[PDB]
């Protein structure tokens, strides 16, 4: 699910890199510190929408640096167990459907995939269909999941779907 | 611990507000316009372009008013705001299968009155 919410980060700067405007040096160190990463507590920080506010600047004797801390909004993507999601899928195998929902990668398991759904390997572009044709999924395809899990590993998040519930798969 | 099936939700986000993947789009795409204009700021992210194309690629309204238009029509329902960003991004057709994809919708309203959001909805679409 894709939020607009407030986030906060503190901007460390020692005197000889305040740049010709502090403002915008505290504002360009901000987008690069925060857009790209990706927490277990809020996920994908997609972009930066705008910088509410910049805290006075904070002296403790001891530290030789600034510490600046800014307020900001950001459009950040936290998916959840429970959660339907459209996805793109990235590659088909035996071992399931490895599915991509924007920036976070997400598995399907064979074993949560139907059963009139056989594998074919020998397919032109790899593929699980239903021995009637009827219904093809293979790369490229569009597929509705049900997220039955998710993990952070290394700041990043990925996911495990399902396409057992019913109004799952082929979009 | 959390599951968005019964609107179980971490603390962190509940003072937040869900966006449509068109309204994403809208707002990553003038983000682009100010990282390409302007220059001493390095490219964007793989995380933006990948959200950006996959953004792009279900938006399923293209115009801003349209968007708003749908974000309000929802808006005056007695939904939350997972269930009313959730229902414009997957588009349902039918109370049942609404029903099914959001459980939480279980009990809030008469097939009926399920079924003419939707249709509302549908009608908003910006086919192609």
């Amino acid at each position: 699910m894709f939020y607009h919410i407030s986030l906060e980060h503190e901007i460390l700067l020692h005197p000889r890199y305040f740049g010709p405007n502090l403002l915008n040096t505290v504002k360009q160190k901000l987008f690069t510190e925060v857009e790209g990463t990706c927490t277990g507590k809020y996920g994908f920080v997609i972009a930066v929408t705008t910088i509410d506010n910049i805290g006075a600047g904070v002296i403790q004797p001891g530290r030789g640096f600034v510490l600046y801390p800014v307020k900001y909004k950001a459009i950040v993507f936290r998916p959840f167990k429970g959660e339907v999601v459209d996805a793109v899928v990235t590659q088909v195998n035996k071992v399931g459907l490895f599915t991509e929902i924007g920036p976070m990668s997400c598995f399907i398991s064979r074993h949560s995939i139907p059963s009139e759904m056989e594998f074919d390997p020998n397919s032109n572009p790899p593929c699980y269909k239903t021995m009637d044709e009827d219904i093809v999924i293979q790369q490229d395809d569009e597929i509705r999941l049900k997220i039955v899990g998710t993990r952070v590993d290394k700041n990043d998040i990925f996911a495990i779907g399902s396409l057992m519930d019913d109004y799952l798969g082929l979009v | 611990e959390e599951d968005a099936s019964q609107l179980i939700f971490p603390k962190e986000f509940e003072t937040a507000e869900t966006l449509l993947n068109s309204e994403v789009h809208m707002l990553l795409e003038h983000r682009k316009q100010q990282n390409e204009s302007a220059e001493d700021e390095q490219e964007l992210s793989e995380v933006f372009m990948k959200t950006l194309n996959y953004t792009a690629r279900f938006s399923r309204f293209k115009n801003r008013e349209t968007i708003a238009s749908v974000r309000s029509l929802l808006l005056q329902k007695k939904l939350h705001k997972f269930e009313l960003a959730c229902l414009a991004n997957l588009c349902p057709e039918t109370a049942e299968e609404s029903k099914a994809l959001i459980p939480s919708l279980e009990g809030r309203f008469e097939d009926e009155e399920l079924q003419q959001i939707l249709d509302d909805i549908q009608t908003k679409r910006s086919f192609q």
